């Protein structure tokens, strides 16, 4: 659809669904962000045309980036929870969101990246991968165009937006294999 | 007693039960 | 007894008795380590006069530090293991025994040592506190004998020793509710 | 499944054990 239309209905779906207790207290804050993650999906534009196959298997590969990309957000200014192996995840997330908060997104630009992000992910396992790629370049036409409208003069501000992805897939092939726990 | 599970493997049960749900 | 007995006793008894994967391995090396502490308890001259009830609250109470100590000599040069939660301890038991064995202890000096440790533990719940502290000074009269045959001019060499006792205080103050893992 | 325990407590256990074989 419309430039219009995609930038519109992402950034409203975003703003929509956006000792060893503490171990436990981060373990199941995953599962209502991973539902939150699944719901923003079904709002992007094109999402839920793609195969029920090809849908699940976008989720795998990318909702951790997506995470990564949603507590950038849910952080801070000061800031701990590092003995529990969450250190140097909590802390790479906190070198990451410093990047990502650099840039300043607009509430806009960041649903609509985070959106990117989603359909951005390792494609391994696509029954049509073709039909995922029209929609990863749907989304990023959107965004080039909304982030040009915002700044002009900045033209790298696309460029550094689309560096963060490499990012993610390191943060993601390093992290993604942390424990979680849960009382059985 | 406790269930040790990867980030990646609770993402994708999550996402599994929520699809079929 | 005399202090050429004690010296020679433990110096003898220390000579004999002494992914997720890799938090489980961790884990279960505690087990037998707790039982080498245990059989070495029992070859300290005067362990086994005091009362059961006592005997076993100074291991519990006093465990944990002599495991720092242990762990200091099986360390290294080189040396991670920082994501299962144990980065803290054992880059704590690291600056430890660095510490440990910048004193260049003989063996027969860390077996008395060892055992110094072991009965200079807290003493919360004593039903004969005074003769824990007998014990205590028994041992300590021992070492400081040996320290001194051995090194004549490094007068303060037995002083460093006991300053490894409020460390090994706070190591434990702060580990020793360090989480293992056991499969069920 | 998993049992989590803290150190000092396997300690305890470990020792208690121990005394009462």
């Amino acid at each position: 659809p419309t430039v219009e239309d995609v930038i519109s209905q992402v950034a409203r779906a975003h703003r929509e669904i956006f000792v060893q207790e503490i171990w436990e207290d981060f373990s199941m804050s995953f599962t209502p962000a991973v539902r939150e993650v699944v719901e923003f999906a079904k709002h992007i534009p094109g999402f839920r045309d793609l195969s029920q196959h090809d849908q699940v298997t976008l989720l795998k590969a990318g909702t951790f980036e997506v995470l990564m990309v949603r507590f950038a957000s849910l952080f801070n200014v000061k800031d701990e929870l590092g003995a529990m192996g969450m250190g140097d995840l909590l802390s790479a997330m906190f070198d990451f969101s410093e990047k990502l908060n650099s840039l300043a997104l607009t509430e806009e630009e960041l649903g609509l990246f985070t959106a990117v992000v989603l359909v951005s992910a390792d494609r391994s396992g696509m029954e049509n991968s073709a039909s995922v790629e029209q929609l990863q370049e749907t989304l990023l036409r959107a965004l080039r165009a909304l982030v040009l409208k915002n700044r002009p003069l900045e033209t790298s501000r696309f460029t550094k937006l689309l560096l963060k992805l490499p990012d993610l897939r390191t943060l993601n092939n390093m992290h993604s294999e942390k424990l979680l726990s849960f009382r059985v | 007693t406790h269930r040790l599970i990867t980030l990646a493997d609770h993402i994708c049960q999550i996402i599994t039960q929520d699809f079929a749900r």
